[PDB]
């Protein structure tokens, strides 16, 4: 909501996939420490959320939600960093059907390679948003994968 | 109580050179 | 990072650790 | 080989790890004899600029903290020189310390800072600071040697007949004379205004405190290179020139 | 004890102090809020409904046959309450940037950093040594005195 | 004058250690010798 | 997979006088393996949006 | 006495008027406000609670077994304090231009003007003599009766 | 500016000269 | 002066700093100076520098 996630920054190393992300605004380039970050700041969409909530009157959720803030933020800061860094191959999607993506599902019919889905449960978003994925360390065919692909 | 040119100067330069030798403290 | 300490001053700081939630693998030797 | 202030080393921790961030992180650490072989090899590259050249030592084994090689490359840019009339390091090595400082000033961990980026990717390509101010001048070149201790800065002279007709150059370092208390050189200063442009006023003190330290190492250095070193063997002008 | 859980979110949100809620337990004392106070505070009108029943009902049960005392000033709730908060407190993402510290030999090739103190045992030595062999390590050493409080204060600020 | 100290694996020392020159020479031919190595 | 810090956790406790909430349904059980499996590839389709 | 220092620094900065507050001394007397008094003045709404506190804390007192009254009307607080001051008072920098008034022998050098009047001085001649020899000095005489007096106006006007 | 009075009217008037914070210097002649 | 202290790098005379207390301020603002008379040497300096 109200934001711009699409940057086409630079002649980026693979041609096919000149393209940077970016959730909540976060920019990739500024890393950060998990002690120190994640407090002070808020984004839009959160914003308009907690604002209708204390319109509401609930409050409780609104004290467990701008307290559990900081986890929210540390997480997708890491899940740009990692979505930014060290997925970017010759295999990831290109630029022209990323683009088409959204016009082919709002369009209702495929014509190309089609997205999948996958079903999951209720409980289950809960504990998504109560836990956060942290990388430890960087793959191990990580730095020898462009040999394979040649 | 009161104050004076000359002594006031022999004051601040005190204090100054007091201040250059903690400097200096570093030099050995 | 990961860190290595004594397993003598890991057993008397083992309750600020824990306080801490970090992880700890320790061999006592009896 | 001698710390700037002796026996600082066994007063206890807590004074010495004052507060937080990479370089209290750092300060408090102690060297083994690796750092040390490592340290005198330093130094004997510094001895001898036009023979002895320097890389790192990169394996797939490595697993660290990157405090360590951002200040390295924080330390590297005013600790060695490049460009002028003679290097001590290779266009890798002078590439890798420039990224290493392009991600020092891109960490922030007390205060949020406004950040305008350049056309490209390359490091430092960006303005900082409330007044704008370019950091893309350290980038390395050795056309002239930007980002190192030849920027614009004297390094070598003459002035007399020496008793070996092929060693007439004198080589002082920073551009001081043994025969200086308070002096300081264009590459420090501008170090200096760009810690103080990015705010790292912490550093800026710590950094303003070291100076004499570094001047006077960097003095007797220079003593020992335009005294003791001069023999038959010193490499001829024209090809330490070229 | 307070009547009710709007004036403890109430009193909450203005400082923050924390004073349960009445639950038909003990004969003890109760607090309660008349009309300056619940000006003060700008309770909803439900909340002082609400306390109005409680208190009738009170007054039903001392009938039928337990302290109940209000509160008037502002500064006689800080003293009846006997504390005042501090405000700020942000929780943070974890606790330190080192999520683990060990001692055994099989964790020296992933480690990272190792402190040294003269310590009893048997294999500190060995492991001191194999991780003094990396050629980029964090070392730090122990100077005397309260071991403790320095490495508590290190892995505080690491 | 004594250099500062330098923990040696458990235990601090203050060492000087082999000679500048010495050491000089041997990283020299270690150097060479891993050059003409294979 | 980590947890967020539990300073946060004594809202489940004021919940026991106010029971009124639906937040949190009171938890204080450990998710099955398929409810695990469930959360990962939810985070995977965040990991490749596309 | 008044029961709290906020109504007595609220009247005095509507008078002026210096009036203590009572500290659990002696069975004294103790003035009051009400609602009417209350709304001319101005009072935060905060105070109000704090002295009706402190009446309903003598009722208690009373009920246990010191003497209270109140007062209704401006006129009547005016009558009841007796007292209706100056308003502004302000202060300079010192009390007068001239720093020191001496009688050293050694001051003569640094000395600027001098009084005369008969006065029983053995070294009355010499300090007159010597102050006289001066080029530029100011000189003032006494022409009998009140010497005190004179002085003291010549002190406070120069 | 400074003044220069006899004595016995500065010993009068000492208590003005307090009350007002001016400085004296005064010889008793006994 | 106030440029190059904003700047943070000085190239010619740089000023002086000295160190003061808490109480200090206090007692400089409620404590004030007051010139007794003009110095001896005052009329006599341009000889000296001259």
């Amino acid at each position: 909501w109200a934001t711009i996630d699409v940057e086409y920054r630079e002649p980026a190393p693979y041609v096919h996939a000149q393209r940077y992300i970016r959730y909540c605004g976060i920019d990739s380039r500024e890393l950060i420490n998990p002690t120190t970050y994640g407090i002070g700041m808020t984004y839009h969409c959160y914003n308009e959320m907690l604002r209708m909530l204390v319109a509401a009157g609930k409050d409780s959720e609104a004290a467990y939600f701008r307290s559990m803030l900081p986890f929210h933020m540390v997480r997708f800061a890491r899940i740009n960093q990692i979505i930014n860094e060290d997925l970017h191959s010759v295999f990831s999607l290109p630029d022209d059907m990323f683009n088409a993506l959204l016009p082919d599902l709002i369009a209702g019919a495929h014509q190309n390679a089609d997205p999948v889905v996958l079903d999951v449960s209720w409980i289950s978003l809960w504990f998504a948003f109560n836990r956060s994925f942290e990388p430890t360390h960087r793959n191990e065919m990580l730095e020898v994968a462009p040999l394979i692909e040649s | 109580s009161s104050d004076s040119g000359p002594l006031l100067s022999v004051f601040a330069l005190q204090e100054i050179m007091q201040k250059v030798r903690q400097v200096q403290a570093d030099y050995m | 990072a990961m860190l290595l300490a004594p397993g003598d001053v890991i057993k008397r700081s083992s309750e600020e650790l824990k306080q801490r939630q970090i992880q700890i693998n320790l061999i006592d030797w009896t | 080989y001698i710390a700037p202030n002796p026996r600082i080393s066994s007063i206890t921790l807590t004074q010495r790890i004052t507060t937080t961030g990479p370089f209290a992180i750092l300060t408090g650490s102690t060297p083994t004899a690796q750092q040390l072989n490592d340290v005198r090899k330093i130094y004997l590259a510094l001895m001898f600029p036009g023979q002895i050249i320097l890389d790192l030592k990169i394996d797939p084994g490595e697993r660290m903290d990157p405090a360590v090689r951002m200040v390295a490359g924080v330390v590297g840019h005013l600790l060695f020189t490049a460009g002028g009339r003679f290097t001590n390091l290779t266009q890798n090595m002078a590439r890798q310390l420039d990224i290493a400082l392009n991600d020092y000033l891109l960490y922030m961990y007390n205060t949020r800072v406004q950040v305008n980026y350049g056309p490209t990717g390359e490091p430092l390509d960006f303005q900082i600071g409330r007044n704008q101010y370019d950091c893309n001048v350290f980038r390395a070149d050795f056309a002239t040697g930007t980002g190192y201790n030849g920027w614009a800065t004297i390094d070598v002279e003459y002035r007399e007949p020496a008793p070996y007709v092929h060693a007439q150059r004198y080589i002082r370092y920073c551009g001081i004379d043994s025969r200086g208390i308070g002096m300081t050189y264009h590459c420090y200063n501008e170090m200096l205004r760009m810690l103080v442009a990015a705010g790292k006023d912490s550093e800026a003190a710590y950094f303003r405190s070291m100076l004499p330290f570094h001047m006077v190492r960097f003095a007797r250095i220079n003593q020992i290179i335009n005294e003791d070193l001069h023999s038959v063997f010193s490499l001829p002008d024209d090809m330490f020139n070229a | 004890v307070v009547l009710t859980e709007e004036i403890a979110r109430a009193i909450e949100s203005k400082y923050g102090t924390k004073i349960d809620v009445y639950r038909d337990e003990v004969p003890a004392q109760i607090i309660e809020v008349e009309r300056s106070l619940q000006k003060e505070l700008g309770i909803s009108r439900e909340g002082v409904a609400e306390q109005t029943e409680r208190l009738r009902d009170l007054r039903r049960k001392e009938k039928s046959g337990i302290t109940i005392e209000g509160v008037m000033s502002q500064k006689k709730l800080l003293s009846m309450i006997g504390g005042v908060e501090r405000k700020m407190a942000p929780i943070g993402a974890r606790e330190s940037a080192v999520m683990l510290v060990s001692n055994s030999i099989k964790d020296v090739v992933r480690a990272t950093a190792y402190f040294t103190a003269p310590t009893g045992d048997p294999h500190w030595k060995e492991v001191a040594r194999e991780a003094s062999k990396k050629k980029n390590i964090l070392a730090y050493t122990s100077t005397g005195g309260d071991v403790k409080t320095e490495f508590l204060h290190l892995i505080d600020h690491l | 004058i004594k250099t500062t100290p330098y923990l040696e694996g458990d235990v601090l020392s203050s060492d000087s250690g082999p000679l500048l020159s010495v050491f000089a020479l041997q990283e020299i031919m270690q150097k060479v010798r891993q050059v003409q190595a294979d």
